[PDB]
């Protein structure tokens, strides 16, 4: 009875992305269990060194959720991504920052 | 004080 | 303005792992008919990346593959203002892997008269919604729900026995399936 | 309107790498005002909000030791709970806990929260009467008997009765510019053509607090609930949240569909249409 759950990944900027304005990139990882989780932020595929996180917390279903975020200035040439890996997840997952709002 | 108790 | 219809299939198989090239082809409608493909829900970006020379032949090559290519696809021809065909989208293009190995759990012996209907069991320690049984891999696969509400569990040819595969996925991402299970087929 | 005060706990063991990991946080409403981190340097109770950074030293020590005792109790509980059901010590296990109280505009208590879980299950929880507690597994009713012997339900009933209203009232008074705010969302509609004579519409609600919100698409007044697609509420990092709800529409019927937003920060719910 170890159970398990799997992380849910969303890549979103705080403010509507506009080239030439300071904004943070957010990767929100939720729905996962156990607590240990390996998540990452990539600028054009290469590791970005400075990152922070929300304090480890869970929802009513006893499932952990974290938020990694890094300041940047958006531009049309630079592609961004988030890279998550877990005990449930085998090959490291990567999701791309997409223009929405 | 310790709250909760287990 | 006689209404035609195309036919869609993937080359080969309906189930592909990561990094494995698979070609999506839809045929008419003679040659060279002007085909157009699209993906439901999220828009498939690489459809513009495939050269129109091949697009008019159908056969969307998709060199290698990624998890983003997974989804439902539909092919039609004629666009508007002149004529159009009704598109058929039976296929669900699925990528397998990126998740944990689902566990195989069996009732009595795998070799019986085979006219016993079909009864298997496929568990997983993780909590996923759907479980997929691939026999051949016309006949391909079938999708199934969990048995119990809380736990993730699902209960389910004398001459030539087909293959066997089980998969597990979260229903919100139906086209991302876990890694291919252990082989319960003949080998 | 109503407000809540909640404290979490999480402990995950590391085999062979030393003592288990422990982390716990305190949320008032949707915002955490404190943190406690075991493996970080100088472990203590660190204020996460400026309005709580002005408290006296006796309060900060109260919260530091208050977290330390709970940390040790949950740690040894993880220890002796490991051996209870059939597991070798090489496994990584986690336990979670939750408590708090809910206050209304009148200043009284609504329903208290005392709940504990081990390794993604349910272990024990208080009832609506806050006396008898429900258990789950065969391990849970013996500690149910211990909690019956201690009569802990009435004691923690009092602590969630008079005292957590004083804590929550103090936080609301100090944090009125934060805890008492209601932030209405910034909502619009996005149109992405999916195919020929078919498209998709996204309903964006941005920068809203608290996290409670409702997004419902309707065509001609009838709800699309079976056809609608929701994503979990996600934080924007300053305490504001985000949500979007998309529906697939036949192109040319674009105007039949309207998004409907319901939020506490709104005087009345909102209706939105794609601007064309
Ligand atoms: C009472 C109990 O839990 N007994 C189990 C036993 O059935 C099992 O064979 C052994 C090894 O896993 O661990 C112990």
């Amino acid at each position: 009875d170890p159970i398990q759950r799997t992380p849910k990944i969303q890549v979103y900027s705080r403010h509507p992305a506009e080239n030439g304005k300071s904004n943070f990139l957010n990767c929100y990882v939720s729905g996962f269990h156990p607590s240990d989780i390996e998540v990452d932020l990539l600028k054009n595929g290469e590791r970005i060194e400075k990152v922070e996180h929300s304090d480890l917390s869970f929802s009513k279903d006893w499932s952990f959720y974290l938020l990694y975020y890094t300041e940047f200035t958006p531009t049309e040439k630079d592609e961004y991504a988030c890279r998550v890996n877990h005990v449930t997840l085998s090959q490291p997952k990567i999701v791309k920052w997409d223009r929405d709002m | 004080i310790l709250r909760w108790e287990q | 303005g006689h209404l035609p219809k195309p036919t869609l299939w993937a080359e080969p198989g309906s189930v592909i792992t990561q990094g494995s090239p698979v070609t999506l082809r839809c045929q008419g409608g003679q040659e060279t008919q002007e085909y157009r493909l699209y993906r439901e829900k999220k828009t498939a970006l690489w459809i513009t990346r495939i050269p129109q020379e091949l697009v008019k032949k159908g056969q969307f090559p998709i060199p290698s593959i990624t998890w983003e290519h997974a989804g439902r696809y539909r092919c039609y021809y004629g666009s508007d203002t002149a004529g159009r065909s009704e598109s058929s989208d039976p296929l669900e293009l699925v990528v397998t892997g990126a998740y944990i190995k689902p566990t195989l759990s069996a009732q009595p012996s795998p070799v019986v008269n085979s006219g016993g209907n079909v009864i298997l069991q496929c568990d997983s320690q993780v909590a996923f919604d759907g479980f997929s049984l691939c026999k051949e891999g016309h006949p391909q696969c079938l999708n199934s729900q969990p048995h119990a509400r809380g736990s993730s569990r699902a209960i389910f040819s004398p001459s030539r026995r087909w293959w066997y595969r089980c998969y597990a996925y979260d229903s919100n991402s139906p086209y991302e399936w876990s890694l291919p299970s252990d082989l319960l087929e003949l080998l | 309107g109503s407000h809540s005060l909640r404290y979490f706990s999480t402990a995950v063991s590391r085999p062979g790498r030393g003592e288990p990991r422990y982390i716990a946080v305190e949320y008032v409403d949707d915002t955490q005002f404190l943190r406690f981190d075991s493996d970080a340097a100088i472990p203590r109770m660190e204020p996460r909000e400026p309005w709580v950074e002005q408290e006296g030293p006796q309060y900060w020590e109260w919260t530091t030791g208050y977290a330390k005792a709970n940390a040790q109790t949950d740690r040894v509980a993880l220890r002796n709970l490991l051996r209870r059901y059939n597991q070798s010590e090489a496994g990584s296990h986690t336990l979670q806990g939750m408590n708090g109280c809910d206050m209304g505009p009148d200043g009284r208590l609504l329903r208290g929260y005392h709940q504990h879980a081990y390794d993604g299950k349910d272990y024990i929880s208080l009832n609506e009467d806050l006396r008898s507690w429900t258990a789950a597994d065969t391990v849970a009713q013996i500690t149910q008997r211990f909690y019956e012997a201690e009569e802990y339900a009435e004691e923690f009933r009092t602590y969630l009765e008079g005292e957590c209203l004083e804590l929550l009232r103090r936080y609301l008074e100090n944090g009125k510019e934060t805890l008492q705010r209601a932030d209405p969302p910034k909502a619009h509609v996005a149109h992405h053509p999916i195919s020929d004579h078919e498209a998709t519409l996204r309903c964006w609600a941005l920068g809203f607090y608290p996290a409670e919100i409702t997004l419902t698409w309707q065509r001609d007044g009838e709800e699309q609930t079976q056809d609608t697609e929701l994503v979990e509420t996600r934080p924007a990092g300053d305490g504001t949240f985000q949500k979007w709800a998309a529906v697939v529409v036949p192109s040319g019927e674009e105007q039949r569909y309207t998004c409907h937003v319901q939020h506490e920060g709104l005087p009345q719910p909102l209706i939105l249409r794609w601007e064309q």
